[PDB]
């Protein structure tokens, strides 16, 4: 009968604002805390803050300081999440969740520290206003077994592909997710595990194509 | 903030036992330790509170204890369902809540996989463009989850690493990636660096230097 309704996902310049409503039923609203955890992609949970809907009282976690901040409206029962001055880590699945019983102030806090009901979650996204092509790095070579590579450096935005000897490699030929890093762009790697025996004499190239930028290069990958 | 393995796995019908390390401020310090169950791409659900207590409708066979400074997370008669990613919690000083990096419960398909590990030094281009990455490639293992951590010189680098989520080869096993992004000096002055892979059933350790 609890139930936490969230507001929809969200798309950001870097540098500017956003608010996320959860909103709550079943429950005496004033009764129960409120707590906001986020998920960056591929990532842990993380605790953001607190904020008491009797009153409005809130603290927040150690890196959330700041660029947070939580309110709530008791006549329509709803907690809010604000977040300022948005930067790419701030990218992440943002969550509220209830607390399983009051507070007794003074007294006994033991309710507040669970999250026992939580919101759908509302994804903030924080996207580079940009198109940069990649630099393509060789990830040279040297169980009878040998790995090389490419390495798809600071593209945006999705996809690039990756083919190895223009498509002819294809055993043990292995290309990674993108990771998103602190500065709005990507990076990849495409790997390949060959016999040792085939290094340095066996040719491999990788053929890189970011069609966003224009960008395609074919890298000769050379043991050290 | 606390730290749990990156996975753990057993049969159907087995148990298994995830553990979470903190200090006195927070596990070793308050009986406030709680453990969340997160299905993929669904919503966490509470599952221990109190370090020992459960929340109404989970079963008895997830239990709760600790000693000292780390909590645990037992489940016992395994099922698939169970197939989820599992998070600990604790109390902190001060007025703070901080979580476990998070541990994959596998319910094994197949026997276990050990890791092959690679490590790639920078290439003499990416060091002409006044830059650096190593990147350490892991191959080949089962269940799908690996803690990385960087060392530099036999001491820990946490700044400028960026790790994967696992992701599945071709031939059904599991491979992921992580890069360590550093200066041409740090390459050039150190007498080496390391990427150590710990997984369920073997660590290995790779080093590169110039």
């Amino acid at each position: 009968q609890v139930q936490l309704v969230q507001s929809g996902a969200e798309m950001k310049d870097p540098g500017a604002s956003v608010k996320v409503s959860c909103r709550a039923s079943g429950y005496k609203f004033t009764d129960y805390y409120m707590h906001w955890v986020r998920q960056a992609p591929g990532q842990g949970l993380e605790w953001v803050g607190w904020v008491n809907t009797n009153g409005g009282f809130t603290k927040y976690g150690a890196k959330f300081q700041g660029r947070v901040t939580v309110t709530r409206d008791t006549s329509t029962n709803t907690v809010f999440l604000e977040l300022s001055r948005l930067t790419f880590g701030d990218t992440a699945m943002y969550f509220c969740a209830r607390p399983m019983r009051p507070v007794s102030h003074g007294i006994d806090y033991s309710g507040l520290f669970v999250f026992q009901f939580w919101g759908r979650g509302t994804m903030v996204t924080v996207s580079s206003a940009s198109t940069k092509g990649p630099s393509v790095f060789p990830l040279a070579p040297s169980g009878g077994t040998a790995a090389l590579g490419c390495l798809v450096k600071d593209y945006f935005p999705e996809p690039v592909t990756v083919s190895w000897n223009s498509g002819a490699l294809t055993s043990g030929v292995h290309t990674f997710p993108a990771v998103l890093q602190s500065s709005g762009l990507y990076s990849l790697s495409s790997v390949v595990t060959v016999p040792s025996s085939s290094l340095g004499t066996q040719t491999y190239i990788c053929n890189v194509n970011h069609k966003p930028s224009n960008t395609k290069v074919d890298k000769k990958v050379e043991p050290k | 903030a606390l730290t749990q393995p990156a996975s753990v796995s057993a049969s159907p019908g087995q148990s298994i036992t995830i553990s979470c390390s903190g200090t006195r401020s927070d596990v070793g310090g308050y009986d406030f330790v709680s453990w969340y169950q997160q299905h993929p791409g669904k919503v966490p659900k509470l599952i221990i509170y109190e370090v020992t207590k459960r929340p109404s409708g989970i079963p008895q066979r997830f239990s709760g204890s600790k000693s000292g400074n780390t909590a645990s997370l037992t489940i016992s008669g395994l099922q698939a369902d169970d197939e989820a990613d599992y998070y600990c919690c604790s109390y902190a000083n001060y007025d703070k809540l901080i979580l476990g990096g998070g541990t994959k419960l596998t319910v094994l398909g197949q026997p276990k996989a050990n890791p092959t590990v690679t490590l790639f030094p920078p290439s003499s281009e990416e060091l002409q463009a006044n830059k650096a990455t190593l990147v350490c490639l892991i191959s080949d293992f089962y269940p799908g989850a690996v803690t990385v951590a960087w060392k530099a010189d036999g001491s820990p680098v946490k700044a400028g690493v960026e790790t994967t989520k696992p992701s599945k080869q071709s031939n059904n096993k599991y491979a992921a990636s992580s890069y360590l992004s550093l200066t041409p000096e740090q390459w050039k002055s150190h007498r080496s660096y390391s990427c150590q892979v710990t997984h369920e059933g073997s660590t290995v350790e790779k080093t590169v230097a110039p």
